[PDB]
């Protein structure tokens, strides 16, 4: 019932990765 | 009915805000002498719009106008002259991405649930009546009630031809921190390019209004997307809300979520909200004469 995140003292990346999800990362290919 | 208006039933008072792709004006129209007057909103588009330009803001606005669901705003009239016009019932509390950017300490998780759910609603309702909204953000949403949002349009929806799935939008300019990849990359948009705006969207309502991508360049938004970089979960998401959104930024679009399910899932999270989403300090929130 919580497993929020782990930020510190709050803080949030601009981006967040899911390589090398070949669902998300996408064959450029090049 | 789509209601073709006469530029002396409205009298806009007011500019209300306005882009460089249009203007808002408040926004008073009264019909053909008829009694009294009921509140609106003018929305008139800008760029010099092509002779093909303009049958597709007709055709959306046809659909636009005979909208039944709750959860989408329905056209009242359109004003073409020299320029469009869109005539839609005023909402007064507003653009729902400033709202929850100044009502920060009081929205609560079921809130931000709901509103969730409903948008979800709109959005699918918009889906069956063959629409491609193309415009899908927070700042694009709209309150009735704190507890009742709509979708707006301002004619960058486009109308599905029955045989058709795709649409290849001409140029311009575009949201491209909430558009898909094909969007970005091929000006192709679909149902599903309409999810993934649904993604950037929910994520930009459980940051409370904050800036998607921020800090970086729509220069290659592109390529950060190619390398399989998404929105950040946001704090008060517990993972299971978190990855619907990022099921919703897949390449592949055929294999985002469809609204349809998207309804159902949002819907039971609903229903228990705090399970969900964990937001500190949740459980408050002449005649007479002299």
């Amino acid at each position: 019932p919580k497993s929020l995140p782990s930020y510190l003292n709050g803080v949030m990346p601009p981006t967040q990765s899911f390589a090398p999800d070949p669902k998300y990362v996408s064959s450029k290919a090049l | 009915l789509l209601r073709i208006l006469k530029e002396t039933e409205f009298k806009k008072i007011k500019v209300l805000g306005s882009g460089a792709f249009g203007t808002v004006y408040k926004g008073l129209w009264i019909p053909e002498g008829e009694k009294v007057k009921i509140p609106v909103a003018i929305k008139e588009l800008r760029e010099a719009t092509s002779p093909k330009a303009n049958k597709e803001i007709l055709d959306e606005a046809y659909v636009m106008a005979s909208v039944d669901n709750p959860h989408v705003c329905r056209l009242l009239g359109i004003c073409l002259t020299s320029t469009v016009q869109l005539i839609m019932q005023l909402m007064p509390f507003g653009c729902l991405l400033d709202y929850v950017r100044e009502h920060k300490d009081n929205i609560g998780s079921q809130y931000l649930l709901n509103w969730c759910v409903q948008i979800a609603k709109g959005m699918n309702y918009l889906e069956d009546r063959r629409l491609v909204h193309r415009d899908l953000a927070a700042r694009n949403v709209l309150v009735k009630t704190p507890q009742h949002v709509k979708i707006t349009d301002f004619g960058r929806a486009k109308l599905l031809g029955a045989e058709e799935k795709e649409y290849h939008a001409e140029g311009g300019k575009v949201p491209i921190k909430w558009m898909a990849l094909e969007s970005i990359l091929h000006r192709i948009y679909t149902h599903q390019s309409d999810v993934w705006s649904y993604g950037v969207t929910v994520w930009e309502l459980m940051t409370f209004g904050s800036k998607p991508y921020d800090g970086i360049p729509a220069s290659e938004i592109s390529s950060i997307l190619e390398k399989g970089e998404r929105l950040p979960q946001p704090p008060i998401c517990t993972i299971d809300v978190y990855m619907i959104m990022v099921k919703c930024w897949m390449i592949d679009a055929d294999s985002r979520p469809k609204f349809r399910e998207l309804i159902i899932e949002f819907s039971k999270m609903a229903r228990d909200p705090q399970r969900y989403l964990v937001i500190q300090g949740d459980e408050r929130m002449e005649y007479l004469i002299p």
